[PDB]
């Protein structure tokens, strides 16, 4: 059953924060709640539509 | 589709969706609220009552 | 019924980020029990629960409204003094006195784990019993498996533990809940 | 044989536990036991339906 | 569904199912236990006497 | 109208990299904010804003244009002295003066992480609010949630943080602008 | 193409044209720069105004 | 809702970059901008079409 | 198998196989050593001469 | 097809081919070199004249 892995090595970087200076992509950090996923839509309480 | 956007794994794309813009002055405009609004995902759980929701 | 009542109308995603209808949710979550100075370190079993003091686990604390558990349970430990160590289980009867004997002896399920590497040892006790039902603190099992960890050496250390319910897990009957402190504690 | 690799160096973040604070999705830690995956169905010896 | 749940590679999703609802009270209901019931795998196995039982 | 402008005849891809038409995308984009010396670190909270001296982060900057916010905001942190540390939640009622409790107690969420391996710590933080709305720097809510960390044996540090806003964020009521300074400081 | 050409992984495919070379000498000859060109792809989103430009 | 991770351990190498005296594939580093793929067209305001 | 079954890359499924049972006692049986055989996955190509066998 | 070969991620399979074996003594034989071959790959870039080659 325990039968032999193949694969292949594979190459990696050690950078913990890749770019958090750009204003788009990926927030990484970890939320503190219960649920990995928080959210609330913004665009309902709005005073105006645009 | 922050799952599909975790899933495929490339940052550029992030999810895609095309705004209604309004009030154009010269080839400019404001998009309205109603339409950059993007889907949320759990909540169609909790309204559905998926299992995963009591840990089963 | 002669009820005032109108039910509500109010939407859901405009002010919290989720919502949850059930108390599993809330015991899959980990938590820190006590923490374990010296050698002879005792870890709670799968029977769990029945601690002193006044700091306990939210597990433990969600656990004197019921009267029976089944399933696995987890844990997290955290090492003061960086070094390997490994994990071994245990129970009254398979222990020994030989005096070179040592807990390794008996082929128990075993795991080792530097921890300059991964400072989180994460383990997971299974769920053997005859009974399909264990009554909270039962001790009509005397010989159940009880988990043990032993650094190489034999040095003293402490550990940051904390628990939490398997994927497996569950309590029922429910019991009436016990008296319960809310506040900070008043005065000095 | 021994043919070249290619693929692409890939960056990565040494993060042990990501989130153990959440209610939901994988433990991640090493059953004490002989099969990878123990389980028992709960939902069998209850004493009532719901 | 464990194998397809760490397939797949993502948090969120932990193998759907929908529960039957009773004693709803005010729009608000406890599930069956008997819906909740997932799959677990290994006993399929166990039953068909696959050979990796036997290390084989 | 009696315009003489004609409109523009120019092709975007030919002299700069990119080109934006919002504020928001600035505002995703973390900057730092001021070192926390000391043991009792106190972080903004969600409410945020209202800091003195000159120096300060460009959500802050923004943030006086507008009178609503809402939603959940992100930090980046960095410790001098290497060694792992802990993240928890809290409030002014959830202390306590028992002077044996610590912060752990309250089973509030919490993160783990060995800074030697991971020196930037990730955390955001979410948004429990009774309303959908927040004037800035409200006091109505006393009770909001507030972030505290700690290492184990409590201590001295100083943290480099830096602020973001979360996707989840937004402002809303657009008042007319602050007095600001612009150029460098003349004469010594 | 760099959106692929990240996702598939490999180095040396990066992303393929076929240039239509001139002022041939000996076999040899110079490429148009015309057709050297690639998609930059952020230019689209720009033009045809997608929600993530607004954060949204 | 915590279910057990299966997968496989595999093996990986740290070098930080691969190839940079290759003329082809992959910058790697993280460009100091807004936008994680800045760009614009040389081939516009070349002198000649060559 | 073991090729798929690393790609695949989950512990569990370690390559299906149904044995042929015999010997029932009482519900239970002895597998056939003839039917819990394995394919071994490189004989075929050194029978069939692939070129990787000479290096090339 | 070292690029399918690295992209496939498994040691084992490294480009199939059948090589065409004679001068067979007792069962064995001696492959051909005009076999053996394998494609290389980056000249058919060079000399279809793929925009890569320029760095564009």
């Amino acid at each position: 059953s325990k039968d032999r892995d193949l694969s292949k090595v594979s190459p990696y970087e050690n950078i913990p924060a890749k770019g958090f200076t750009h204003g788009v992509g990926f927030d990484y950090g970890v939320p503190l709640s219960l649920f990995p996923d928080n959210a609330i839509d913004p665009t309902i309480a709005n005073p105006e539509s645009i | 589709d922050d799952a599909t956007a975790s899933q495929r794994g490339i940052v550029t794309q992030v999810a895609d969706t095309v705004s209604s813009i309004s009030n154009v002055v010269d080839g400019l405009g404001v998009p309205l609220l109603s339409s950059i609004s993007k889907p949320i995902g759990w909540v169609s759980n909790v309204v559905s009552n998926v299992a995963s929701i009591f840990g089963f | 019924g002669m009820d005032y009542a109108k039910s509500d109308s109010s939407s859901l995603v405009t002010t919290m980020g989720e919502q949850f209808r059930s108390l599993r949710m809330l015991t899959r979550r980990s938590s820190p029990t006590d923490v374990l100075t010296g050698t002879s370190v005792t870890l709670p079993g799968i029977t769990i629960g029945t601690d002193s003091s006044l700091r306990q686990s939210v597990l433990n604390i969600i656990s004197y409204m019921y009267r029976f558990t089944k399933g696995s349970i987890s844990y997290k430990i955290i090492p003061k003094i960086k070094g390997d160590l490994y994990i071994t289980t245990s129970s009254a009867d398979n222990i020994e006195l030989n005096s070179n004997a040592y807990s390794f002896d008996v082929n128990r399920a075993l795991h080792y784990q530097n921890t300059a590497l991964n400072p989180v040892v994460q383990v997971s006790l299974p769920y053997y019993c005859p009974s399909e039902n264990l009554v909270i603190d039962s001790t009509s099992f005397p010989n159940l498996s009880n988990l043990v960890l032993t650094n190489l050496e034999r040095s003293s250390n402490t550990y940051t533990v904390l628990v939490s319910a398997g994927d497996d897990h569950t309590f029922s009957q429910l019991a009436g809940c016990p008296a319960f402190t809310i506040g900070p504690s008043r005065s000095a």
